[PDB]
């Protein structure tokens, strides 16, 4: 069957010189992951629980 | 007419190809890549699912001994125990205080939902490539699905196109993969018939509907407690649930080159690597004769503004004089700068404006309008916005032109030093000649 999930709040993006700063404000334990689209990627993933 | 070219394998990047033949006006072909797919050839090794332990009701014999024989079942385990006094809710079960005997057996089978939830082990081989390509020229604008193999030949508007083969045999899948739901993992698995308890592969089956099953889960039986009717057993927990607990990281969030991984069928999409060669055969009806094409003479170029950014940050203007109004095909004959429009309208006024994008401090390139050519060179300033949400629309070149300011300073310094060194050479030669004359 089809069963329902909520969309997480959009994060706060702060620009920079070849960097970004993300303010994350979770309401529930949410999974956050990121990777780079180059030759060798620097993957990362974690379970964000509190605001970080 | 036959032509051959190469295009970068970048999704969404426009490509312009120039076709020039004697007796006809030049033609510009626009080709774009909408979506690509890469699929390996898979041969199934086995599948795994959570198991269930079937235990039947124990057998009890009063004043008798019963021996149990072996059976052809997965991990069948049977045992016989002597000297038991089972109790029930009414009272004793048999008279014989110590002559009773209990037979207990257990085995393992696949779960009732193995048909719906299972993990598959695959071996990966050479991979194919399918692409969707949009082609534009004249009054033709069509998207076609092709195989990038050097085999498929498609026909668009009476024109024959052959694509491929790819120039970089690279695949993100390792030799052995494990597929579950919509995730692929690049991990190795035990061979068939050599599974170990507690980890992945505790039970294996050649296919979902196969009738043979290999299991190794340490079904050790134990003696029943006195005054009780039960069968105890110790078994290492299912390895499939453990693997689901700490499988690791999926290839979905790790694949290089921004490779979007999808399942059913296993494939990778929008993988940007290498370049695709294109061979085309054009009919003679897609060109225009020189006589009815416009004539351009005395074409000079200048740049109004430039700012090297991912967007189309540049504007150039071309001045010219003609003999009749018409439409021309324009092109840039270099890789530093990429244009935006492949066609232009030429009137008697004599001024056209074009857009372009670049990534060098000072570019220099040749721009062709119909049969006329001109040279454009200008200075650009860096942008201010640090991060943009769209991919670059310029081929990455950084080296400036030999007549740019930095290289101009380098040339002037080098020329001064070289002239001074050459003067020193000449004076030394003259002195040594006048010395040897004596
Ligand atoms: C009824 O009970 C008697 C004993 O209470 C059972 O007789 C025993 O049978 C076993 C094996 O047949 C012998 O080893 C014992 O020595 C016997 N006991 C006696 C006192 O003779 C008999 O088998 C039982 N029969 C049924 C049908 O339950
Ligand atoms: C080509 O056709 C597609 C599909 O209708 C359309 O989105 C696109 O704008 C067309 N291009 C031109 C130049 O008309």
């Amino acid at each position: 069957i089809t069963c329902r999930v909520p969309m997480a709040r959009e994060p706060t993006v702060i620009h920079g010189k070849r960097e970004v700063t993300l303010h994350l404000h979770p309401d529930h334990p949410t999974l956050f992951s990121y990777r780079t689209l180059g030759e060798d990627p620097q993957y990362h993933e974690e379970w964000v629980t509190a605001a970080v | 007419y036959e032509h051959s070219t190469v295009m970068p394998n970048v999704v969404g990047f426009p490509y312009k190809a120039h076709i020039e033949r004697p007796g006809y006006s030049p033609l510009t072909l626009q080709m774009q890549v909408v979506e690509t797919s890469l699929e390996p050839t898979l041969n199934l090794e086995y599948i795994t699912c959570e198991y269930k332990t079937v235990v039947p009701s124990p057998y009890v014999k009063c004043c008798g001994a019963s021996e149990c024989s072996t059976k052809e079942k997965p991990d069948y385990q049977c045992k016989v125990y002597t000297g038991v006094y089972p109790f029930m809710w009414g009272g004793a079960y048999c008279f014989c205080d110590s002559e009773n005997t209990q037979l207990s057996e257990a085995y393992v089978d696949r779960s009732d939902v193995c048909r719906h939830d299972h993990a598959s082990a695959y071996k990966a081989h050479t991979a194919s490539l399918k692409a969707k390509v949009r082609v534009m020229y004249g009054n033709v604008n069509q998207t076609v699905d092709v195989y990038v193999n050097g085999d498929h030949a498609v026909t668009i508007g009476g024109t024959q196109f052959i694509f491929g083969p790819l120039s970089s045999a690279w695949t993100p899948f390792d030799n052995k993969i494990v597929v579950y739901k919509d995730e692929v993992f690049n991990q190795d698995f035990p061979p068939y018939g050599s599974g170990q308890p507690g980890r992945f592969g505790d039970i294996q089956s050649r296919t979902v509907e196969s009738n043979d099953l290999y299991a190794n889960t340490a079904l050790k039986l134990a003696r029943p407690s006195p005054g009780m009717v039960h069968v105890p057993y110790t078994q290492t927990p299912s390895g499939f649930k453990y693997w689901l607990k700490e499988k690791g990281t999926a290839l979905n969030t790790k694949a290089p080159f921004g490779c979007q991984i999808k399942t059913n069928p296993v494939r990778a999409m929008n993988c940007a690597v290498g370049n695709i060669p294109v061979s085309m055969n054009l009919p003679d009806s897609a060109f225009t004769r020189i006589v009815e094409a416009p004539t351009i003479i005395d074409l000079t170029c200048t740049v109004a503004t430039c700012t090297h950014s991912s967007d189309f940050g540049g504007v150039l203007t071309l001045t010219y004089k003609t003999d009749k109004n018409g439409d021309c095909s324009v092109h840039s004959h270099s890789n530093v700068a990429t244009l935006q429009e492949a066609t232009a309208k030429v009137k008697t006024a004599g001024k056209v404006t074009l857009h372009f994008s670049t990534a060098s401090a000072s570019p220099s390139f040749v721009v062709s309008l119909c049969s006329a050519r001109a040279t454009c060179s200008a200075s650009c300033e860096p942008p201010k916005d640090h991060i943009v949400p769209y991919a670059a629309s310029h081929s990455n070149v950084v080296f400036p032109d030999m007549s740019g300011t930095a290289l101009s300073w380098v040339q002037k310094i080098s020329g001064g030093l070289g002239a001074f060194a050459i003067g020193a050479i000449l004076v030394l030669v003259v002195v040594t000649c006048i010395g040897l004359r004596r």
